[PDB]
């Protein structure tokens, strides 16, 4: 033909090898953020502010 | 340059007439 | 030309002549003449015995000049005195022988020179704050302005001590002591290193258009020993020939023109240099305009670069070679009073990079 | 602090020995102008002088010039275009091609016009050439190519306003060169905002000189940047 | 994503007319210029028309002038082109190409190769 | 013919079967959970250094390895390593393409890399023995200018070029041992994910793929931006990724899920974006805008919690330190300025 043929040959492969894919509900991936952001929020120097007295830029 | 004549006129203006207060007085 | 140093000197000369007169005549004792009391005018020496004495004018005062043959007409009585008058005893006393503009112009003189000095104070710290406008144009720039406020603060002193020296005493001794004589060289040097403040914007705006750059570190380091200390070698050498040869009375005469050829003529060439320039520039900004009424355009830019140029002085009399010589300083002495906020105005506020700095950093603090 | 005393007075020299070295190289960076060179077509490599950028350098009268020839890229320019707008001009060269293998103008034309409005390029001035004259003077007195197939307008086109630089110049010719002047100019006077210009010329016609004809209109350039930040034009 | 797929093509013999189409889903139509873009048998691609974002600044080419003419409509997210008298050189085949950002002027969408944006296109044919 | 025909309506089939599994998960939105959680409040912070002495814009900058070190790339043609802490200049390395677009910092604190429109891609020798820094290696083989790089390990990169695809090359020897391919338009960026074995990518056509570092493949490939995509991060979790085009919004995707979860839209904005990275717990977001600003996005029910004004250009990088306490951000006007 004219090379086209074979550029949409791989592209149905492509997607056919990606539709049998396992996935999770939303509130199994929201309830792990809302989880892991609070679990050790003691460890962010910009959201809690930080003593001066430690703070090395002074 | 008119700071150098500026100066001369009130230099000189005032300056003669202090002459005749120094003799106004004198009379005096 | 009769003057302050004389004229302690011709009272003291003057009486000192003829106190040798009292000592070697005294008062005569017939009493037909009058008694020899030094008046503080005349000493007064023996007249005539109840007639008209003809003894002259006294010396030193230069009205004589007038009248050289002016004598003091003064009648004395045979009884020690002179005759009375208003039932005292006084001598014969009949001694007759022997402008609005001007100062207006010192209202005007001393209403500029003030606010030309609140105006660089409150644009020579807007142009330092802000960290953004630091460019070498801007050192120019800074250096100008502090060549004006200290311009306006070397002639806020000058008539403030004139005052002093006229406020009695034999002489207030003011024009003996060297406060005097060196305020007077820091105020010749003051507006002397300010005509070589317009030259360099002159040839620093001139060496950027014909000219190519030539580098940096070199310019701004022979700009600044050229506009501080070529005056070093204009008026320090004039301030040693009055004092070393010829010194007298605060020199604010100077008979000898000669003298006033040496801090006088350098400036005309300052004047001159900067004439030329102001020519130059203004046959290319027509140029660009031809080839993009626009007559409104090229007006607007003239405009504007005489105030930083300084060339208003040489469109007036330049030397001018007398009521016109009140005109010179009429306008002439009024523009270079309000070069202040001339200059402050056209390159502090209505300046379009500062006019957004005011902008943007209001709208990051309340 | 016995010790760190030391380093502190040692680092002291590494940040001296830098700095000495980075300002003699701030002189040299500020005393050559950089040149873009785009080209539509075939027309114009090194016609004007004679993998990645394909730099060339010269000198007019003891100044200096760099000129990039970006080649060996792909054709989607709105991404590297971007770099470039720190440059003093951009070079552009058009010739007046045949369609048989679409359209030399008026993908020329959506070109120019592209870097004209651009979001980034408001403040870099063009210096276009119009090539090949030698080529279409001897085709528009042959009737091969022609420019009222493509353009309608010109049929009822006037006559310009100037004259003849050369002997042999017919209506045809003149018609030729001076309504394409006309179309480039017709989108490089309606930008409102910006401050930027645009120097149209000729050439092919002559003999290359544009060795001077670039320092001649590189000067132009500065000189009326240095008068609108004194605010005195 | 993104989707164009043009619609309204055929044959007609010279002298007749032809009414294309375009579709947009995926976006707000209303914030871009839009294009058409012609490639020739063989050849390479050109370019035929445009449109503003809220319809005032319309343009054509050298060529078509007179015979074309586009619109678009912003509440239902469709836009059209309308030919009149078809010469046997207006043989090709046509795209419907968005313009790269929004709230500009400017588009760099001719590119021969591959460029995201842009519909499969019609095919019409004239002949006797 | 008939199979492009059904090829083009063979892949439909496929894709609107896709689609029905997306919209069988969703059940509620993180909008929706997080209503809940104790806002923030409000963050004040202020520029506390300030680097000088570059001569054109600046493309690039890596935070070092144990937040003392960065490193920054010029237009003048010039590399130069700062330090961060009392502001001095390390080294200076000059270069032959003036051209720079990227750069990059070793893990090891060894090695520096860059490339620009000139298409190869330099590595220097740092803390060398003789006592002068030069070319290593020199990497070509790609077709077009070269937009981002980065490190595995020594002796491995993974780059990102402007001729749709990627490469995986060895120092030691120069050639390449894997390539990926199945981008449509340039390829603008890249990220690695905290355990280097995957590396998700961002081009023009807006899309953003991941891929494997194992065998070259596919495995997902997120939709749903509505123009070409300029920067792109991780989740400090490795479970969720942020990327942001030009159409002034960002976005939070899923790598389990395999969805898009949230948006930051704004209506008084109208410029793209440059920059995205995360924080060190990653409850913030700090995004880098045209608009010379840098927002700070909450990052589970969005709204704004303060703004970083300070630029006069645009915002063309930025970075969090390893442990956090500073943010480099670097523009088109010469200036680097580390908040804190």
């Amino acid at each position: 033909n004219t090379a086209s043929i074979a550029q949409a040959r791989k592209l149905v492969e492509q997607l056919k090898m990606e539709a049998n894919i396992d996935r999770i509900k939303v509130s199994k991936a929201a309830a792990d953020l809302m989880a892991y952001c609070e679990a050790h929020a003691k460890e962010d120097p910009l959201l809690t502010p930080v003593p001066a007295s430690e703070n090395p830029f002074r | 340059h008119g700071e150098g004549t500026f100066t001369s006129d009130l230099s000189k203006q005032m300056e003669e007439e202090a002459v005749r207060l120094f003799i106004e007085w004198l009379k005096n | 030309t009769v003057s302050l140093w004389e004229t302690v000197q011709k009272w003291r000369e003057y009486r000192r002549q003829c106190q040798r007169s009292l000592t070697e005549d005294p008062p005569p004792a017939t009493d037909l003449f009058c008694n020899r009391t030094f008046d503080e005018y005349a000493c007064w020496p023996d007249g005539e015995p109840g007639s008209f004495v003809n003894v002259s004018c006294p010396w030193y005062l230069p009205w004589a000049s007038s009248v050289p043959q002016g004598h003091v007409y003064r009648f004395c009585t045979a009884e020690g005195l002179w005759l009375q008058k208003d039932n005292s005893s006084l001598p014969w006393r009949d001694l007759s022988e022997c402008e609005e503009q001007l100062l207006f112009l010192y209202i005007i003189y001393t209403v500029g020179y003030a606010l030309s000095f609140s105006a660089l104070v409150i644009a020579s710290a807007i142009l330092l704050g802000f960290r953004h406008l630091h460019c070498t144009r801007n050192y120019i720039h800074l250096n100008l302005f502090a060549s004006f406020i200290l311009r306006a603060l070397s002639v806020f002193i000058k008539d403030a001590a004139l005052k002093w020296m006229y406020s009695w005493d034999g002489l207030l001794s003011y024009q003996d002591s060297l406060s005097c004589r060196l305020v007077f060289l820091l105020m010749q040097y003051c507006v002397a290193a300010n005509y070589y403040w317009l030259l360099v914007e002159g040839v620093y705006l001139y060496t950027l258009l014909a000219f190519s750059v030539f580098s940096e570190q070199w310019i701004f380091r022979l700009y600044v020993s050229i506009g501080w200390g070529v005056p070093l070698l204009f008026v320090v050498p004039w301030g040693i020939v009055k004092y070393l040869y010829e010194d007298e009375g605060c020199w604010t005469r100077n008979s000898n023109m000669n003298y006033w050829l040496i801090i006088r003529l350098p400036i005309l060439f300052a004047i001159g240099v900067n004439f030329l320039i102001f020519v130059r520039v203004i046959c290319i900004v027509v140029s660009k305009l031809k080839a993009n009424d626009i007559k409104c355009r090229l007006a607007k830019s003239t405009l504007t670069l005489i105030p930083l140029l300084g060339t208003h002085e040489v469109i007036f009399a330049f030397v001018m070679d007398g009521t016109l010589r009140f005109i010179k300083l009429f306008t002439e002495l009024s523009f270079t009073s309000f070069q202040g906020l001339m200059v402050a105005i056209l390159y502090c506020f209505v300046n379009n990079e500062v006019q957004l700095e005011f902008r943007k950093s209001w709208e990051r603090w309340r | 602090t016995e010790d760190q005393r030391n380093e502190e007075k040692a680092q002291r020299e590494a940040n001296k020995k830098i700095e000495k070295q980075l300002q003699k190289d701030k002189q040299v960076y500020r005393a050559t102008h950089r040149l873009l060179l785009l080209g539509a077509g075939e027309s114009g490599k090194n016609t004007i002088v004679k993998s990645g950028i394909f730099e060339t350098k010269f000198q007019v009268d003891k100044v200096n010039f760099h000129m990039f020839d970006v080649g060996a890229q792909r054709d989607e320019r709105r991404k590297w275009i971007q770099c470039f707008n720190d440059v003093t001009a951009i070079i552009f060269v058009v010739a007046s091609s045949s369609y048989n293998m679409t359209n030399r103008l008026q993908a020329a034309l959506k070109l120019f016009d592209s870097i004209w409005n651009n979001k980034w390029l408001r403040d870099t001035s063009v210096i276009l050439f119009l090539n090949k004259q030698d080529l279409l003077a001897e085709k528009v007195l042959a009737g091969k190519s022609k420019i009222e197939d493509y353009f309608p307008e010109f049929a009822r086109y006037t006559t310009p306003e100037d004259a003849t630089p050369e002997p042999g110049e017919d209506p045809r010719v003149t018609r030729a060169k001076y309504f394409i002047r006309d179309e480039f100019l017709r989108i490089s006077t309606a930008s409102g905002d910006g401050r930027h210009y645009c120097y149209p010329h000729f050439t092919c016609a002559v003999d290359t000189e544009n060795i001077r004809r670039v320092f001649n209109d590189c000067r132009d350039i500065i000189q009326r940047m240095h008068l609108r930040q004194y605010e005195l034009l | 994503q993104v989707q164009l797929q043009e619609s309204g093509g055929g044959l007609v013999q010279p002298g007749g007319s032809l009414r294309l189409s375009c579709a947009a889903s995926g976006f707000t139509f209303s914030n871009y210029k839009m294009n058409w873009v012609r490639q020739a048998p063989g050849k390479g691609l050109e370019w035929v028309s445009d449109i503003s974002q809220s319809g005032a600044s319309i343009s054509y080419t050298g060529s078509v002038k007179g015979r074309f003419t586009i619109s678009r409509d912003n509440a239902k997210n469709t836009l059209y082109l309308q030919m009149n008298s078809l010469k046997p050189e207006d043989t090709a085949v046509y795209y419907c190409a968005r313009c790269p950002a929004p709230f500009t002027r400017d588009c760099f969408d001719v590119t021969s190769t591959t460029y995201a944006y842009r519909g499969q296109g019609t095919q019409v044919t004239v002949s006797s | 013919q008939s199979e492009l025909d059904q090829l083009r309506q063979e892949a439909e089939q496929l894709k609107n079967q896709i689609r029905d599994a997306r919209k069988a998960c969703a059940d509620a939105t993180l909008s929706q959970i997080t209503n809940n959680i104790d806002p923030v409040g409000r963050i004040q912070m202020r520029t506390r250094r300030t680097l000088r002495g570059h001569l054109a814009k600046i493309y690039a900058m890596h935070w070092g390895t144990d937040s003392r070190l960065l490193v920054s790339a010029s237009q003048d043609g010039k590399l130069i390593i700062w330090d961060s802490y009392t502001t001095n200049k390390v080294h200076a390395i000059p270069l032959r393409s003036s051209w720079v677009m990227t750069c990059a910092y070793a893990p090891s604190g060894n090695y520096v890399a860059c490339g620009g429109l000139d298409n190869i891609c330099s590595i220097y020798n740092l803390k060398t023995r003789e006592g002068n820094v030069r070319v290593s290696r020199e990497l070509a083989g790609h077709t077009g200018y070269l937009s981002c790089c980065r490190f595995l390990d020594d002796n491995q990169i993974v780059t990102s070029s402007g001729d749709t695809t990627c490469a995986l090359w060895d120092i030691e020897t120069g050639q390449q041992t894997t390539t990926f391919t199945g981008h449509t338009g340039d390829v603008m960026s890249l990220s690695l994910a905290p355990d280097t074995r995957l590396f998700v990518s961002g081009a023009c056509d807006a899309s953003a793929k991941l891929w494997d570092v194992r065998e070259g493949m596919c495995r997902q490939t997120f939709t749903g931006h509505e123009s070409d995509i300029n920067a792109i991060c991780f989740f400090p979790n490795g479970n969720a990724f942020a990327t942001g085009s030009d159409d002034a919004t960002c976005r939070l995707f899923d790598l389990r899920a395999d969805q898009e979860l949230m948006t930051y839209s704004h209506d008084n904005i109208i410029c793209g974006i440059t920059s995205v990275s995360f924080s060190k717990s990653g409850r913030l977001l700090l995004a880098g805008y045209d608009d010379f600003n840098c927002n700070v996005w909450d990052a589970l029910k969005a709204d704004r919690a303060g703004v970083l004004a300070g630029h006069d250009n645009r915002v063309s990088c930025l970075g969090v330190t390893d442990d956090g306490m500073a943010v480099a951000t670097g523009s088109w006007d010469s200036f680097l300025k580390i908040w804190n």
